[PDB]
């Protein structure tokens, strides 16, 4: 999965 | 509330009790309980208020995504029927996971975005917001999902909006912004190449804001400015 | 109970995919309503119990751990008053834990160990009965600390003697309960040099019997052998 | 902590 913050 | 009869102060310190002991759907609690008091919301209060619910959706969208993943596979050609169980469970924590999305929205509009007037509380809120809708977004299948992918893109674009014009590129709110809708675009909307687009500039605006930073400031900008260079060589 | 409407083979195959999700708390309610079922639990059903329970204690555990460092040190010379929240809240995860522990208790008292005839199944539940009568322990200091703490160790000593007579000295089970009782012993009988001994003892014996063993029934002897001779490291 | 099982 891709980062998100 | 159950909250409703402890007082603000006392909510917020033990919401930092929670995080400290890893409770953090104890954390949340305990942040609703403070934003249902009323009042606005300092800075660190925000952070809390949105490490808690994180914490606990992170969760649940983690745990859907496995039992998701078991779902599809009993409905392979050549799988051997298991019954209604797997679905069952599925829908249990999918259900819990909008009811956590649905308490957070509510937070929001009731009513932490109404008077949230500064850049760094509202856009702030509106991330939140399309954040929580992006969630919700990731479980629907139903007459309902195109207009709730529009809700994510609706608060995410407002809150473009007011970041573009009112805090700086290197902002950590505003690359947190950047970086989330750019997943949205990627992994919702099928719009990937809006995605890359969006994180490539939102890097080298950032880049040539870096001069005018503290060291501090320069820590913070540069580690999520990694995490949209980790996304465009996933991308790429 | 809120299971009772589902099947026990559904309860059974939910508390399974709960654990590939890590939702341990739901698996522990899955598996209090298949108990509830009445029928006694194979050997599998036994350990998703355990593996469920000890889950969702073994966090609230570090959870109390941490906010009672946090109130030992607000009660030093030299702190400022922090006013009633640290120890309400300690409290609080405190009276969740005692709860789990009793649900548990409550469990093999209605009526898994009554009905447990076989060595493998009533060794098992009264090693659970002293672990769980070991948390409460950790967590006691009123009137009724020393006879927690009596009950914890009646029920270790029970299922010693049964795994003495029954099992050979390489029973994972009756390893695992041996490592448990040293435990018992040393943090809260205050008895480390029991624990010692009984460390020894068990691994020494076990040591010996390891050439009785297949491959597979070796790799989890000398796993749990492992754990004997760390904690004895630990204290010598 | 020491270990348990
Ligand atoms: N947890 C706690 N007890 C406390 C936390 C704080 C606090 C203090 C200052 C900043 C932040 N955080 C952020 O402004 C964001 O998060 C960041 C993530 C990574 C970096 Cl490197 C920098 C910021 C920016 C991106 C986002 F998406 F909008 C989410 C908020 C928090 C005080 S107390
Ligand atoms: N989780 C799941 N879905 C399933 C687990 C099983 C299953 C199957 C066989 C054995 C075990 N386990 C154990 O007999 C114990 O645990 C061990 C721990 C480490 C090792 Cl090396 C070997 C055993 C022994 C020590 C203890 F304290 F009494 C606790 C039970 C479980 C089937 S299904």
């Amino acid at each position: 999965f891709p980062a998100t913050v | 509330g159950a909250m409703g009869s402890m007082e603000r102060a006392s909510l917020i310190q033990k919401a930092k009790l929670a995080e400290q002991a890893e409770r953090y759907e104890d954390m949340a609690a305990f942040m609703k309980g403070a934003v249902e008091k009323g009042e606005e919301l300092s800075c660190e209060e925000r952070n809390l208020l949105s490490v808690a619910y994180k914490n606990v959706v992170g969760g649940q969208r983690a745990a859907w995504r496995v039992l998701s993943s078991i779902e599809q596979k009993s409905n392979e050609e050549g799988s051997e029927e298991k019954g209604p169980e797997v679905r069952e469970y599925r829908e249990k924590v999918e259900t819990e996971l909008q009811g956590v999305c649905d308490t957070v929205l509510g937070l929001l509009d009731s009513h932490l975005i109404k008077e949230a007037g500064d850049a760094e509380s509202r856009v702030f809120y509106l991330k939140m917001k399309g954040d929580y809708y992006r969630y919700l977004a990731e479980v629907a299948t139903g007459d309902d999902k195109k207009r709730i992918i529009d809700s994510a893109r609706s608060a995410y674009q407002e809150a473009m909006d007011i970041s573009k014009k009112e805090m700086p590129p290197t902002n950590p709110i505003r690359l947190g912004l950047a970086l989330n809708f750019s997943v949205f675009h990627y992994e919702i909307a099928n719009s990937p190449e809006e995605a890359i687009s969006l994180a490539k500039t939102t890097f080298d605006e950032a880049m040539a804001d870096l001069h005018t930073l503290s060291e501090d400031s320069y820590k913070d900008s540069t580690l999520i400015m990694q995490l949209l260079r980790d996304n465009l060589t996933l991308w790429t």
